[PDB]
């Protein structure tokens, strides 16, 4: 409130004046130049239209304060100075940069000033796609731009569920449409009759036929290019010409029986409610990359030598030379996860001394190389003195790609920096860190010698390859091995293909377009190390049908790093993957991301293409990518797309800032809940919360703000009273926040968020994503084991936000009221309770087939111990399990003992629950889930596998995904794994 | 390295041999296979776990080149034909004569087996109360030792956020000092023509006042020039500190990691010999 800012005038002279907290540049910048004009040599000074702010925020960058109505809180400045100079630049571009960089955390600049050229390149080439975006949004306006800011939230199902389409009097849904028209904002009730085939013109042409009672051909035209249906409460808008069905609002209503709440808001209010959208050019796409080096060449397939590396020194090994004596750099040359060749390592060599000067010879000659060798350098070094027998240890790792985006080989001498051993890893390499060096640059960093060619040699374009795959074949079927690709096929990614399959694979390549899932099999079964068989390849995919996304994307993890491997599947994917399946699979799509070994490829384009053609898909894009700004081994790619995005969303910008502002601060708040309040029982134990939210300054930065666990979810005013803290797991938070829309209190009153700090929700939300897909399984095969996916969401370094459904309750908190107002009757009881009657059992019912959702789950996915406080039972009688965390293995059996309470609440209440009649319904809809499950198990593979090399300190490599591949047994037979089932759900009471 | 001399009887038992490992999984015959050269080799129980599949997992440039032998008509190949009685001899006529028999690509005939009782030889102390006790004070070393590196691993982390930040700060500090220069610079070439004039009409408070002011600029690029110093000086020492625990966590490492070997296979030692959890565990639930 009285900041003593200092301000440099560009004719010379010094002025400090006082600020306010809350005050904006031009509140201060009047007297600013007022007092600057009393003081003396006023003589440079003119008026304040062509003199602009200038400062460096907290992130190190000098950046023009163009926007003259930002507060002097939002500055975010290191010291209290301010400087005044002409603009010398565009306004609209430095604004847009600025909410970028904000967007970000980091600055536009920053990525002008590295000068590694991948990086601008694809800063250049990401423009096309955003172009053609906005183009393609504003095609045609504002119709378009109506499905792109509040997109339809259909399947890709144009049926229906045969168990649902059974829950409606016969394919009809009762809605009621609560349209106003009036001037006195008055809510009425218009209950009203459609099928489930139509698509939502039929919808409104009955509204307006029946709105149009008790008062009585272009009139029921007019009014259908002028209404539009929308969800009560909530922002889902019904726009697309779609048959209805597919909206998940519609199928969530059908999920719980409850009727679905609509209204006829107006088309042109809807239009007018979003703003119009802008889309400048940057100003670093006025150079063009058209070089000219006055100094094209050879190939590859005209140089015929070895690939020799040598080894020069390292700057400085952080190792302690007391206890260790000797370090060494053995490499590997990598195709993901898969040595091309031995291992070639150097001389042992004391640490006193890192220098090695060593002319490594490889195995692999260079014709031989293919499109995505990684040569994998290593700091490790000998730390055990034993006869006879070496101990190992990784100290220092790096990926080196050995082509660049102009796709020819590394050459000449070059430095790079090394990344610090990841915390347990197995192997003294690292197959699965991306490559790049160290940003920072207190890290070991080593020096290579590339087999310098004095020359570059370029890898040729596919016309090479094409003429190489005729010339190689120059150098009607017994059905047994047909049957045996099947039998190859049905098997999981993980599965123990042996060199008589693969021989047998590779020999019967002509003979595999016959069926298309054989492909990633097909992708393990060839040599990456050789000339002919890359080529062979490269000639079937060209030529190869297209693939099922969900074994599309198997084409996608660490272990498939080929560019062209990974285009077809992107390419399969925007041909297939629809846009909720997208956002569905937008998780793993967002780790497959570090997974490129360049920075623009077919996948980025993708992603970034139906991110910025959807405000859902785009959103989570956003969130999914701002949750790793602390992963600094892939920052600059996601920051770079965070950049691009933020240029081609439009004015969600907005909103995206004030929701990124609104949990930064919110971060903010949890620094002093846990730095500085790490005690208890105090005088602020909760007092300071509700004084630190009684601050305007706070309070006002999350007032009007869109949810960022859901769009549609839209936050507005605060309630202090029934905001507060637990004392659960570390204490999290508890915030209300009233829907700002008048008719709210059909959905719900007020939004309940959980915002937690210490503990990753990165692994929750996978597990989570793995409870909605077998929600997706049993609604497809036949089964409603209605298992609550709530939702969750990262949005940085170990914080989340948890959204809360209501009306729950632990088995601790039931247990405690009960006591006080212990038993192992008290569940049952309490169920009674909530909800009697005719009802009842069709709740006991929920309360089997939520169970048999979650003991089965919980069984596969190898959750931890789960206590009487990380489940949560409902009014309605449905059980979820909330702290998931430690899943797989974790600890390195028996998850989720099925308790005595479950016993008499699936059994009636009955003292004997071994042999009730429901107990075998029970066990049986447990069998059919997991064998739904289980053929859709590859699915799963797919899906673990492509979140190897996100970072959870539980799933690194084939070691955990081990643990759900012997849960779900697929090793054994159907048969095997009932029995293995039978033994566990027999030893789940000890003997029942 | 392995010494083999199984003896003159050839064909010997299948479940006690240099070869042999039994029911296996992938995990720790990965571990077994890992920093190994060409011609080394394992058989284990195959993971389809039927009647006499064993399957191999030779190691070959680099990679866990996984052979499965068959079981046609009660005798053991590579591939059909299979013309080889046991797979004792079937594994000594492919360490005598090489895989070009059957397919042309592999190379390598054999070097070196995975011998079970390799590891049983370190080992000792067969009666049960000697390895309780050392399984006991291993395991509770190996509690407070994990406890110690997760520690290093947290300050490790939180150094170098702390470093990252400094770092940034120094940063904001360089780009001051170059605005700072450049706007000395810039009002040097203003006022270069402008002092003098004022001085030959004859006035020198103006002068004098916009000299004091003008001081103050001087004053503060020195105060901020000391606040980066100050900083640099705690750059540079949070830098060998987080070296030093870089060192610290480079000592903890290795000898953690060969005691979760020695752990695992003990364990290991603990499942072949048949006795299961039955008092270790009432410890550790305590
Ligand atoms: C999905 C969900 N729903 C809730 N609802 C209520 O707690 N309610 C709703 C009714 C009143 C109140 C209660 N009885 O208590 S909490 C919650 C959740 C999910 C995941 N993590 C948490 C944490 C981090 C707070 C926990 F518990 F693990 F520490 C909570």
């Amino acid at each position: 409130p009285r900041i003593l800012v200092e301000c440099l005038l560009p004719n010379g002279m010094i002025v400090t004046l006082e600020c306010l907290r809350e005050a904006t540049l031009i509140t201060i910048k009047h007297e600013l130049f007022k007092e600057a004009r009393k003081y003396p040599l006023h003589q440079l000074l003119q008026d304040e239209s062509s003199y602009i702010f200038v400062s460096v925020t907290q992130e190190a960058e000098r950046e023009e304060f163009f926007d003259e109505t930002r507060r002097l809180c939002d500055l975010r400045l290191f010291q209290p100075f301010l400087k005044v100079i002409e603009p010398v630049g565009n306004r609209e571009e430095k604004i847009l940069n600025r909410e970028i960089g904000f967007a970000i955390g980091m600055p536009v600049c920053e990525f002008d000033m590295v000068k590694d050229p991948e990086v601008q390149d694809f800063r250049r080439n990401i423009l096309n796609v955003c172009k053609e975006a906005v183009d393609l949004r504003d095609l045609n306006s504002p119709h378009s731009r109506a499905m792109y800011v509040y997109p339809p939230n259909v399947e890709s199902s144009p049926e229906l569920p045969k168990h649902i389409y059974n829950k409606l009097d016969k394919g009809q849904i009762i809605v009621v449409i609560w349209v106003i028209v009036s001037p006195n904002n008055d809510k009425q009730k218009y209950t009203l009759k459609i099928n489930h085939d139509c698509v939502p013109e039929q919808v409104i042409a009955e509204a307006i036929r029946k709105k149009t009672r008790s008062m009585l051909k272009l009139c029921v035209l007019e009014y259908q290019g002028k209404y539009i249906l929308k969800v009560c409460g909530c922002d889902e808008y019904f726009l697309e010409k779609y048959p209805l069905s597919q909206y998940k609002y519609i199928r969530s209503c059908i999920m719980l029986g409850r009727m679905p709440n609509l209204m006829l808001m107006a088309k042109e209010s809807l239009y007018s409610q979003l703003p119009m959208d802008c889309f400048t050019m940057p100003s670093y796409s006025r150079r063009i990359s058209t070089a000219t080096p006055y100094m094209s060449t050879k190939s590859l397939w005209v140089i015929n030598s070895a690939l020799r590396i040598k080894i020069l020194c390292a700057t400085y090994v952080n190792v302690n030379i007391r206890d260790i004596d000797k370090i060494y750099v053995r490499t590997g040359i990598y195709h993901g996860g898969e040595p091309l060749c031995d291992n070639v390592n150097t001389q042992r060599v004391p640490c006193s001394n890192p220098r090695w000067n060593e002319w490594l010879n490889y195995d692999i000659y260079i014709p031989d190389l293919p499109r995505a060798a990684r040569l994998c350098l290593s700091i490790c070094s000998v730390k055990g003195r034993k006869g006879a027998k070496e101990e190992h240890c990784p100290l220092a790792w790096g990926n080196i790609n050995l082509f660049d985006y102009t796709d020819t080989l590394v050459s000449g001498k070059m430095a790079l920096n090394l990344w610090p051993v990841p915390h347990g890893l197995e192997d003294l390499l690292n197959p699965i860190g991306v490559t790049g060096s160290n940003p920072n640059k207190e890290t070991p960093c080593l020096e290579l010698e590339f087999d310098w060619f004095s020359s570059v040699v370029k890898f040729p374009d596919m016309s090479v390859i094409e003429e190489h795959a005729n010339w190689s074949v120059s150098r009607e079927l017994r059905e047994n091995d047909k049957e045996q690709l099947k039998a190859i096929s049905t098997r999981d990614p993980l599965s123990e293909i042996t060199e008589q399959e693969k021989d047998f694979l590779w020999s019967h390549r002509h003979y595999c377009v016959t069926i298309p899932e054989i492909l990633p099999k097909l992708l393990l079964s060839v040599k990456w190390n050789s000339r002919d068989e890359v080529a062979q390849m490269y000639c079937l995919v060209k030529d190869w049908p297209p693939i099922k996304p969900e074994q599309a994307m198997e084409l996608l993890d660490c272990n498939y790093p080929d560019p062209m491997v990974r285009g077809f599947a992107v390419r399969c994917l925007e041909k297939y993957l629809t846009d909720d399946k997208l956002s569905q699979y937008l998780i793993q799509l967002v780790q497959v991301l570090k997974y490129e070994q360049y920075l623009d490829n077919l996948l980025v384009r993708f992603l970034l293409k139906k991110a910025l053609t959807n405000q859902r898909i785009g959103h989570f894009f956003f969130w999914h990518l701002k949750s790793e700004m602390h992963n600094k081994t892939v920052s600059q790619r996601f920051g770079l797309l965070l950049e691009s995005y933020c240029r081609a969303c439009g004015m969600y910008l907005k909103h995206l800032n004030r929701q990124v502002e609104a949990m930064e601060k919110l971060i903010n708040l949890t620094d002093i809940l846990k730095q500085e309040k790490k005690d208890e029982t105090q005088k602020v134990q909760m007092k300071f919360l509700v004084e630190q939210m009684r601050r305007p300054d706070f309070m006002d930065a999350l007032q009007g703000f869109l949810s960022p666990l859901n769009p549609a979810h839209q936050l507005g005013n605060l309630r202090l009273e029934e905001c507060r803290i637990m004392s659960s797991a570390k204490r999290p938070l508890w915030l209300n926040w009233e829907n700002p829309d008048i008719m709210s209190e059909l959905l719900f009153q007020n939004n309940e968020i959980i915002f937690k700090n210490g503990d990753d929700l990165r692994q929750d939300m996978l597990t989570l994503q793995i409870i909605r897909i077998m929600e997706n399984i049993w609604q497809n095969q036949g089964l409603d084991l209605r298992m609550l996916p709530y939702g969750c969401l990262s949005i940085g370094d170990c914080v989340g936000l948890i959204e809360v459904v209501r009306n729950s309750h632990t088995i601790m908190q039931i247990q405690c009221k009960g006591g006080l107002k212990f038993n192992s009757h008290t569940l049952h009881q309490w169920l009674k309770d909530k909800n009697k009657g005719e009802i009842y059992d069709a709740a006991i019912d929920l309360f089997t087939r939520s169970c048999a959702g979650y003991c089965v789950a919980t069984f596969i996915l190898g959750i931890g111990d789960r206590h009487n406080s990380n489940i949560m039972v409902k009014d309605d009688g449905q059980l979820f399990h909330i702290d998931f965390g430690h899943f797989l293995d974790h600890k390195k059996r028996v998850p989720f003992v099925l308790t005595q309470d479950f016993l008499i609440v699936i059994s009636k209440g009955a003292q004997e629950c071994t042999k009730t009649r429901e107990f075998e319904r029970f066990q049986e809809m447990c069998y059919k889930a997991y064998l739904a499950i289980r053929q859709h198990a590859n699915l799963f593979i797919n899906l673990f596998s492509m979140m190897l090399g996100s970072g959870m300190p539980e799933l690194q490599s084939f070691d955990d995904i081990a643990y759900i591949r012997k849960t779900l047994a697929l090793d054994k037979t159907e048969q095997e794994a009932l029995e293995y089932f039978m033994k566990q759900m027999n030893d789940a009471h000890h003997g029942g | 390295t392995t010494v083999a001399n199984n003896g003159m009887n050839n064909n010997m038992s299948l479940q006690d041999a240099e070869w042999y490992w039994g029911d296996i999984s992938r995990e720790e015959v990965n571990e077994k296979l890992r920093d190994t050269a060409d011609g080394t080799f394992l058989v284990r129980d195959a993971s389809t776990k039927m009647h006499g599949d064993y399957t191999l997992t030779l190691r070959k440039g680099g990679n866990n080149k996984l052979i499965k032998i068959f079981h046609r008509d009660g005798k053991y190949g590579f591939s059909d034909p299979l013309t080889f009685s046991s797979v004792v001899e079937l594994i000594n006529h492919y360490r005598n004569e090489s895989l070009a028999q059957y397919n042309p690509k592999l190379d390598v005939k054999l070097l070196y087996p995975v011998s079970k009782y390799q590891q049983d030889q370190v080992v000792k102390e067969d009666n049960i109360e000697a390895v309780g006790k050392k399984l006991h004070e291993y395991n509770t070393q190996f509690q407070e030792k994990s406890r110690e590196y997760d520690r290093l691993y947290e300050e490790y982390t939180r150094t170098s956020q702390e470093i990252q930040m400094k770092r940034t700060a120094i940063e904001a500090f360089n780009e001051t000092i170059k605005i700072f220069e450049e706007q000395c610079q810039t009002q040097e070439r203003y006022s270069k023509e402008y002092i003098e004039k004022f001085k030959r009409e004859g006035n020198e408070k103006e002068i004098q006042r916009i000299m004091h002011n003008y001081d103050k600029l001087k004053s503060r690029i020195s105060e901020i020039i000391d606040s980066r110093r100050r900083l640099e000086e705690d750059l540079k020492k949070q830098a060998a500190e987080y070296r030093e625990i870089d060192k610290r966590m480079n000592s903890i490492k290795p000898d953690l990691i060969q005691l979760r070997k020695t752990r695992d296979q003990y364990l290991m030692w603990l499942t072949q010999k048949g006795v299961r959890q039955k008092k270790l565990n009432e410890w550790l639930g305590n």
